[PDB]
């Protein structure tokens, strides 16, 4: 498989780092039918 | 506020193509997923996401 690794930037008090994981998951059915990326292993952390 | 998102595309082959950022192929990925995530995320506070770093799963 290919692992993807990147930082989302975001504004102060916009999200928290699960709404970030949670709002991914729930694309994955998107990212299938309209992408054709098949992703799975989703892993967010918080950068200080 | 800033997040590290690492993820499997479980469909895609990795080659010797994903090795070389300058590479047609590896532009291309870059691009598109990079292009997903501007419609995923519409808040008004996301602005965007950094460059991409692919490797073998």
């Amino acid at each position: 498989s290919v692992v993807v690794q990147l930082t989302l930037a975001f504004r102060e008090g916009t999200i928290n780092v699960h709404d970030v994981e949670t709002q991914f998951n729930q694309y994955k059915t998107e990212a299938a039918s309209r992408y054709n990326l098949t992703i799975s292993d989703v892993s967010v952390s918080d950068v200080p | 506020s800033f997040f590290f998102l690492s993820f499997h595309i479980s469909n895609l082959q990795f080659n010797s193509s994903l090795e070389d950022p300058s590479t047609d192929y590896y532009q291309e990925l870059q691009r598109d997923i990079s292009e997903m995530f501007l419609q995923i995320y519409k808040q008004g506070g996301f602005l965007g996401l950094s460059n991409i770093k692919f490797r073998p799963g």
